[PDB]
């Protein structure tokens, strides 16, 4: 049902925007996921600027899962005890994020989660900071399921496709 | 965790109690001692 289009296309000419450096990418669409790659990549101080000003509607951080080890929570790992739940992710350190304006613009940005004057302004300009949640691949809780939806069949030619992986009424 | 490590963090627990019994201050020469023992025991018949 879907497209399977095969087609040379010249990649475009790799750019440098300071923050963010290069970006050819001639589809509008990446793989793997087939949502709109944010093209546009907003500087610090146009970011600044923009939540200032108001321009800016939201700053959503990306995250990155944070290690067991690295969770004072509870005694560690390991002293034996429970497994506990995984604790709770870590704002991503590279600094990756989208910021998007009040007319529905989406922006990348690498802004550093700790800098003072970015900061400053979104607590007293109070622009919404968020955190985007986690990918199901890259969740710790959800690696078992990642690994065995790759390391297992789909469909073993059971019935038809109709459903979500289906491990509870097998394939 | 390992066998091992499941011994060693018995015997940490077992180190932990018997401190834990709060009989570890408790000396036959204290002074404290000397003021009720050695005070009524001492007299004796004589």
């Amino acid at each position: 049902l879907p497209a399977r289009a095969t087609a040379v296309v010249a990649p475009l000419p790799e750019k440098n925007y300071g923050s963010l450096r290069g970006g050819r990418w001639p589809f509008l669409y990446d793989n793997v996921y087939g949502l709109p790659v944010v093209r546009q990549v907003a500087s610090y101080g146009e970011v600044l600027e923009g939540i200032r000003t108001g321009r800016i509607s939201q700053v959503l951080w990306f995250q990155a899962p944070r290690a067991v080890t690295a969770s004072a929570a509870a005694p560690p790992p390991g002293l034996g005890g429970p497994q506990q739940p995984q604790p709770p992710p870590l704002a991503s350190p590279d600094g990756r994020c989208l910021v998007r304006f009040a007319n529905g613009q989406v922006k990348q940005a690498v802004i550093p989660p700790g800098e003072p004057r970015i900061s400053q302004a979104l607590q007293q300009y109070g622009t919404a900071v968020s955190y985007i949640p986690l990918e199901p691949r890259y969740m710790p809780e959800l690696a078992a399921m990642r690994a065995r939806g790759a390391q297992e069949a789909v469909l073993g030619e059971v019935d038809t496709g109709a459903v979500a992986t289906p491990v509870e009424l097998p394939e | 965790i390992p066998t091992a490590s499941k011994n060693q963090i018995a015997l940490i627990r077992l180190n932990w109690a018997l401190n834990k019994t709060n009989i570890n201050t408790f000396t036959d020469y204290s002074k404290r001692n000397n003021l009720w023992t050695t005070q009524k025991l001492r007299n004796q018949s004589k």
